[PDB]
DNA sequence: CGTTTCATTGTTGTTCTTAGTATATA
DNA sequence: TATATACTAAGAAC
């Protein structure tokens, strides 16, 4: 997929002054475009950005004219982010003193577009203007540049210092303006396509998350030996680690090839080195002694499989296995091939019968030949877009183990008194941080740890970030928001004062 | 018990000529039985527990060695820790011929005495410098009464054998075979901690099992915090790790030594030796170049200190098995830390299983680690089947996925089935059951490797090939089932594939 | 006063890294 | 036909 961007402020001059209690549009607006900028430089995709600082002292765009597509700058053309682009924006910005239209500005991007996005492949084009509304405009093309907008595949949308939920009668038509072009667009639901700038801040401040693409594997489901059906097996939940790893460079020099990770294979005596890639035979550790195994012998006796194998061993209760005993990477999810309905349907058969009579089945797993093989549950869901299908691994019996783990319910020598639990319970049920909403049991998790975004990833494109824009400077501290975020939200804590009290009178605390 | 400390099996055969050449029938040899159980044994010890202790000597015999130079005493190999030097031994006796061996190197069976075996297996377990976790002696022997003529030697018998149950050391038989004589009331009844001819007790070590093992392991110690103020010691210990083939070791291709791998980093432009400060990390992003110290591409992970971090509580419910991410762990107090937090702890399970509830928590299981978010949902214990653990009581660590990892699925619409379908699915999902078993199956990739390991090891005549669960019988779903298939195929099939 | 023995503190296993090979996609 | 994108599978580091 692909898709491109051309982003349009306003230099004007009312965004020059504002509330002295709220940042003026001007400064709102040039925070978001910054850190917009920042987000799509971090994420790698091929998204390319134009800018379009409109409503300029002067005019630098290439469609000038005396008052056809007057005072426009157009910062740089549509091609990829970088940094110094960035830097440029934060700094060769200056505040206005004249007013201008922003459909000049839609239209001059629009041609823009039409001009580029066809000499160069693409699939979508959007179009974003910020802007305070206190600009002279004429209906004219507004037609026309709807009807292009349809036609070029490009979605427009407006950024607006009001909120929808005190502006100028010359701001408030040009608020019913905008939604009247915006409902010309797309329709009704235009009206989410308008945003303010608070709300920008709070919709943008994370950075951008890692969109990760999974791989169609598709797997033939054998159940008993004439029961083969075609199953498309998905990735869920994986532990996601950064795509590209910290190279090495030298100091003072900054090139990566002038260094070498060269490894070199000696022998214990008088420092004999050996020959690096034919003189070591890899062995095994068999109780005192080492065996030479090889690797020619390893591939010849290693333990062979047919393939795919995804075969159904059996079925089995719920209960029969248990949280606890998941011992998987990753959590696939087990969907139908598509475009075979028959498939489908048999497997929602399944899926249903396993959900009604809470069955589980366990399957032979395996990712393909030369692979380890895996055995786990299969664990079917249930969603009213689509009933699911999991897989797991599941532990095999050197992989579990046995501890004694001297029982508690012994406590003669630790005795939980009644005051201690009651209190317990008060605790309990006072930081309980989801609690019953909407009468629908839809509990208050304002925590939900599954829309949160990674901090650790967080992190590193900050530090990406405040070391990019600066020369070297010292590291900055974790940004506040972040901290915000990880913690609870603030209301638990505020409950959790007086039940912590009372623990704090009701145990032992030694060093 | 101590975790230094390791598990010591010394082997003890009747070595006199009652029953080197028993065979009452010709399908068994006591001698080819014990032997035979030995091996097993100790080729399993091999893989399972490498770092224990065994020992095989033989009493009754006409030759001698011991470390004292007594009489009828042979002590084959010494305490030291099991390797192939010895399975070899071991297997050189194994035969007809092997017999024949043996009887002519170190005899048919001479007189004995079972105190001083006592006294010299003894001596066995005093010599060797590690300490001991669990000492164990195995006597194979079934001449049920050792001396009913010498009452002296049985009391001495008694005296030394009592004194060996009170220096640390077990003492165990099996009863091997015998026709008659197959009863452990006389002389035995105050030895060993109703009765037949032959020994469950022995069949079970052959069951020939390549686990491995380690003991109770504290993954690490954490203090976890309910707030700023109250902290309590927590032991973060693992239930499954899935173990991997154990890490090969790089040797010389004639010589068979180690070869000490001795990578290193150096300069291209000139002859140079770069070291650890002289190198910077750096990625490219936007064209542009980014430098950063080797120090600080691990300070952009400074988080939190190290502990757990409890916020809140959550309705089991919410808590969903759609998500899981990593290895699950448990939590369970260590008391050495923080002094009576188990009883906070045993708190705070008893009253969160009481209110059907979950607990979330700050993972931060060591320094320089980013923290993840985990659930503490309590476990009860459960012992009905022999009053043994099973579920260790504490609380779980259900680690909860990061918002980064849901990994959006390519969204297809969905076709209900019809009740017929799933009427007749409900007999074809009740046929196939079967009743699953956490230690019900075992990796064949794990197992076969260890196999060939000890077919390398000995040159045994081929390798053992081991066939596993793991592999469905096919034969067994295409009966017990019935043609059904066919039945779905006109139910839900049209004519291509 | 010298010699011997014993007990304890350093010991690590695990995770992450890079690799390598894998393939289809554009 | 080229390019990267994926994966697992290694490694060693700590």
């Amino acid at each position: 997929n692909k898709a491109a961007v051309v982003l349009c402020m306003d230099v004007g001059f009312t965004m020059s002054n504002s509330i002295p209690g709220i940042e003026s549009p001007f400064e709102q607006a040039k925070k978001v475009i910054t850190m917009f900028v920042q987000r799509q430089v971090f994420a790698e995709n091929k998204d390319e950005i134009a800018l379009v600082l409109f409503g300029t002292d002067g005019t630098d765009n290439p469609l000038s004219g005396g008052d056809q597509y007057q005072n426009i700058t157009v910062h740089r053309h549509l091609m990829l982010p970088d940094f110094d682009l960035l830097e440029d924006i934060e700094s060769k910005i200056q505040p206005g003193s004249q007013q201008a239209d922003f459909l000049d500005a839609l239209i001059v991007s629009m041609d823009v577009i039409q001009h580029e996005t066809i000499g160069k492949k693409f699939e979508k084009r959007h179009i974003e203007i910020f802007t305070d509304l206190s600009s002279r405009f004429s209906k004219s093309q507004l037609d026309i540049i709807i009807h292009s907008l349809k036609k070029c595949d490009i979605s427009l949308q407006f950024f607006l210092p009001f909120s929808l939920g005190g502006i100028t009668e010359q701001q408030k038509e040009g608020l019913e303006i905008v939604k009247m072009v915006m409902i010309s667009l797309e329709g009704e639901d235009g009206l989410d396509e308008i945003y303010s700038f608070s709300e920008s801040l709070r919709k943008l401040c994370v950075f951008k998350k890692i969109e990760r693409h999974s791989i169609h594997w598709p797997c033939r489901l054998t159940i008993g030996s004439n029961l083969s059906i075609r199953i498309a097996a998905y990735k869920s939940i994986l532990q996601e680690r950064v795509k590209k790893t910290w190279t090495v460079v030298d100091a003072k020099t900054l090139k990566k090839e002038d260094i070498q990770k060269e490894t070199v294979y000696c022998l214990n005596d008088d420092d004999e080195t050996e020959v690096l890639k034919e003189d070591i035979i890899q062995g095994f550790r068999y109780g005192s002694d080492i065996v030479p195994f090889s690797k020619v012998d390893e591939e010849q006796m290693k333990y062979k499989s047919e393939g795919k194998c995804f075969s159904v061993l059996g079925f089995c209760k719920s209960s029969q296995v248990q949280r606890r005993f998941f011992m998987g990477n990753q959590v696939l999810k087990v969907f139908a091939a598509r475009d075979d309905e028959a498939a489908a349907v048999a497997l929602s058969s399944l899926i249903h019968a396993l959900d009604d009579l809470d069955m589980v089945a366990i399957v032979r797993y395996a990712y393909d030949k030369r692979a380890n093989p895996q055995v786990g549950v299969a664990f079917p869901h249930i969603k009213h877009n689509y009933e699911c299908l999991v897989y797991v691994q599941l532990p095999f019996m050197e992989d579990l183990r046995q501890y004694m783990f001297s029982s508690l319910k012994n406590s003669k020598k630790y005795a939980p008194t009644e005051a201690q639990l009651n209190a317990v319970d008060a605790l309990i049920d006072s930081m309980s941080l989801a609690k019953k909403d909407e009468k629908t049991d839809t509990l208050e998790d304002l925590f939900p740890t599954t829309k949160i975004p990674n901090p650790r990833f967080q992190r590193l494109f900050q530090c990406l970030l405040h070391r990019a824009l600066h020369p070297r400077e010292p590291l900055p501290p974790i940004q506040q928001h972040i901290w915000n975020m990880l913690n609870p939200p603030a209301e638990v804590t505020t409950k959790s004062q007086i039940p912590l009290s009372k623990i704090k009178t009701l145990f032992p605390l030694i060093e | 018990y101590k975790y230094s400390g390791r598990d010591s099996l010394i082997f003890l055969v009747d070595a006199s000529k009652a029953m080197f050449e028993s065979q009452s029938e010709d399908e068994l040899t006591p001698f080819d039985m014990s032997i035979q159980c030995i091996q097993s044994v100790y080729i399993s010890k091999i893989i399972s527990s490498d770092r224990d202790l065994l020992a095989v000597v033989f009493y009754g015999t006409e030759k001698d060695k011991n470390s004292v130079n007594f009489k009828n005493i042979y002590v084959l190999q010494e305490l030291d820790n099991p390797g192939a030097k010895r399975i070899l031994e071991l297997d050189q006796f194994k035969g007809q011929q092997g017999q024949k061996r043996f009887q002519d190197m170190m005899g048919h069976g001479s007189d004995y005495s079972l105190s001083e075996v006592l006294w010299v297996c003894a001596n066995l377990f005093s010599d060797v410098q590690f300490k001991m976790s669990h000492k164990r002696i195995m006597l194979f022997t079934n001449e049920d009464n050792p001396h009913g003529n010498d009452s002296a030697k049985a009391s001495r018998a008694r005296t030394k054998a009592g004194d060996l149950r009170d220096t640390g050391i077990f003492l165990d038989l099996m009863h091997l075979k015998k026709p008659g004589g197959f009863d452990i009331s006389l002389f035995y009844r105050d030895i060993i901690s109703v009765h037949f001819e032959e020994s469950s007790k022995l069949e079970d070590l052959l069951r020939k099992v390549r686990a491995k093992e380690t003991r109770k392991r504290a993954l690490s110690r954490l203090k976890l915090k309910l707030n700023k103020d109250i902290v309590i010691s927590v032991g973060i210990y693992n239930l499954v790790q899935k173990a991997l083939k154990p890490p090969p070791i790089k040797l010389y291709r004639e010589t068979n030594e180690p070869v000490k791998t001795k990578t290193r980093t150096f300069n291209t432009s000139t002859g140079g030796l770069l070291l650890p400060s002289d190198t910077k990390r750096s990625q490219i992003y936007g064209s542009r170049q980014i430098i950063l110290e080797k120090e600080e591409t691990e300070e952009l992970k400074r988080f939190d200190d190290p502990g757990l971090m409890l916020m809140g509580f959550k309705p089991l419910v919410l808590l969903k098995k759609h998500h899981y991410l990593r290895p699950s762990l448990f939590v369970y107090p260590e008391e050495s830390l923080v002094i009576g937090s188990s009883t906070l702890f045993s708190a705070l399970l008893i009253k969160c299983l009481e209110k059907e509830v979950a607990a979330l928590c700050r993972y931060t299981p060591r320094r320089n680690i980013p923290p993840y978010f985990v659930a503490l949902v309590p476990q009860e214990e459960e012992l009905d089947d022999q009053k043994i653990q099973v579920t260790p009581p504490g609380f779980q660590l259900v680690f909860l996925p990061f918002a980064d990892d849901k990994r959006k699925m390519p969204f297809t619409e969905k076709i209900m089935a019809t009740p017929e379908q799933v009427g007749k699915m409900k007999a074809i999902v009740e046929k196939l059951r079967f009743t699953y078993r956490s230690d019900s199956f075992e990796n064949p990739v794990l197992q076969q490797h260890f196999r060939n390991l000890e077919a390398l090891a000995l040159d045994l005549m081929e390798p053992e090939q081991a066939v596993d669960l793991t592999l469905p019988k096919v034969e067994a779903m295409n009966k017990r089932l019935g043609s059904l298939v066919d039945e779905f195929k006109e139910l839900v099939y049209p004519p291509d594939y």
